[PDB]
């Protein structure tokens, strides 16, 4: 029904790195319960799964790093990974596979974990304010680490006309914008502010564009 | 051992046409009268959507612009006729011989019209300046096809520039790029006029924003 993955989205090399996932709406004793990796390369590894019985199976390469358990109680399902390496960076997912298909058919939004030894820096956040019936704003995110970060548009009601671009390291800190066009009516004349997140460093900034 | 190969590895096509996206599996992944072949869709910053599964059925919620078939070591995905979220990369995922493994993936590009970019400059904000820095951003937003190039120009003069790029959009097939010159309080106030120069292939020359301090 519903996944969510959560743990630090930052460790260091050697450490273990350990994460959950948590189900909301039927029973971690009915189905196969999975991990699944994401590279920046973009290829795809299938970790392991704890099946309903608390039966584990692991991907060969990662048998003995790798742990796979649960707790009955609170109907969340943990991954343990240790001696962690550079090459442990990525963006883990845990995943469910339901009788009704034998395929991986609910997916958790993800969590991204990178390995590295820099140091957690949170992002400036910067309104980006004109110096036409369509009207282009942004908000400048400059100088954190680790990825990733979240930007959105008055929460989230206004979505159709917005970039967001990939982040780009430079001198270990990271830097990405956003932009949004609106009907160049509908702001000033309504307020129009961005919300950027960056978890990691607990940093949550909402900016109002203001003109001039 | 199992290895999944996909092909082609990267294809283009016109809204309306056909996609097709081969797998390949090193050895048969049948089992009890099925093929344990699953097909996903993934796009950047979210996980794969469960496409097909078991060779050819459908998942619930899915399009039916997307077809299935194959059965041993060979097998197909098609989309027809593409629209434009379908823009994304797509993987054969086999989970019945150990180890279980996903295909390499294959890049699914829509092709559009040539369209020209929206170009936009800002000056930096008071809340930089505040502390030591300025930093200008340009927007070229909404153009295809995906190449492009920009210059920044200050005070009429060509360091500081970090450019990123958005992947194909999911609703009407653009690309847009992003780019920010970085400089010192200092560096910045000593000039008066600041310049970035879009140009792309959908004009022989190029856009071009600027204002003066």
């Amino acid at each position: 029904v519903q996944l969510q993955e959560s743990g630090p989205s930052l460790v260091k090399p050697s450490q273990t790195l350990s994460l959950t996932c948590s189900v909301t709406g039927d029973s971690i004793t009915s189905g196969y319960w999975n991990w699944i990796r994401k590279f920046p390369g973009n290829k795809l590894e299938y970790m392991g799964y704890i099946s309903y019985s608390g039966s584990t199976y692991y991907n060969l390469s990662l048998r003995s790093r790798i742990s796979i358990t649960r707790d009955t109680s609170k109907n969340q399902y943990y991954l343990q990974l240790n001696s962690v390496t550079t090459e442990d960076t990525a963006t883990y997912y845990c995943a469910l596979i339901t009788t009704t298909t034998y395929a991986m058919d609910y997916w958790g939004q993800g969590t991204s974990v990178t390995v590295s030894s820099a140091k957690t820096t949170p992002p400036s956040v910067y309104p980006l304010a004109p110096g036409n019936s369509m009207v282009t704003l942004g908000c400048l995110v400059k100088g954190y680490f680790p990825e990733p970060v979240t930007v959105t548009w008055n929460s989230g009601s206004l979505s159709s006309g917005v970039h967001t671009f990939p982040a780009v390291l430079q001198s270990d800190l990271y830097t990405l914008s956003s932009s949004v066009t609106v009907p160049s009516s509908t702001w000033p004349s309504e307020t129009v502010t961005c919300n950027v997140a960056h978890p990691a460093s607990s940093t949550k900034v909402d900016k109002k564009i203001v003109p001039r | 051992n199992i290895v999944l190969t996909q092909s082609p590895v990267s294809l283009a096509v016109s809204l309306g046409q056909r996609a097709t996206i081969s797998c390949r599996a090193s050895e048969s992944v049948d089992g009890y009268g099925n093929s344990f072949l699953h097909w996903f869709q993934q796009k950047p910053g979210q996980p794969p959507k469960l496409l097909i599964y078991l060779a050819s059925n459908l998942n619930s919620g899915v399009p039916a612009r997307f077809s299935g078939s194959g059965s041993r070591t060979d097998f197909t995905l098609t989309i027809d006729p593409v629209e434009a979220d379908d823009a994304a990369t797509y993987y054969c995922q086999q989970n019945n011989v150990d180890p279980w493994t996903f295909g390499g993936g294959t890049k699914l590009e829509i092709k559009r019209a040539d369209a020209a970019p929206t170009v936009s400059i800002f000056p930096p904000s008071s809340e930089q300046l505040t502390s030591g820095g300025a930093s200008v951003v340009c927007f070229l937003n909404n153009f295809y096809p995906k190449d492009i190039n920009v210059k920044w120009k200050i005070d009429g003069s060509e360091n500081g520039v970090l450019n990123s790029w958005t992947d194909q959009d999911s609703k009407d097939s653009t690309y847009s790029m992003s780019s920010t010159l970085t400089l010192t309080k200092d560096e910045y106030e000593r000039h008066n006029s600041y310049t970035c120069e879009a140009t792309h292939k959908t004009s022989t020359s190029p856009i071009v924003k600027s204002f003066n301090r």
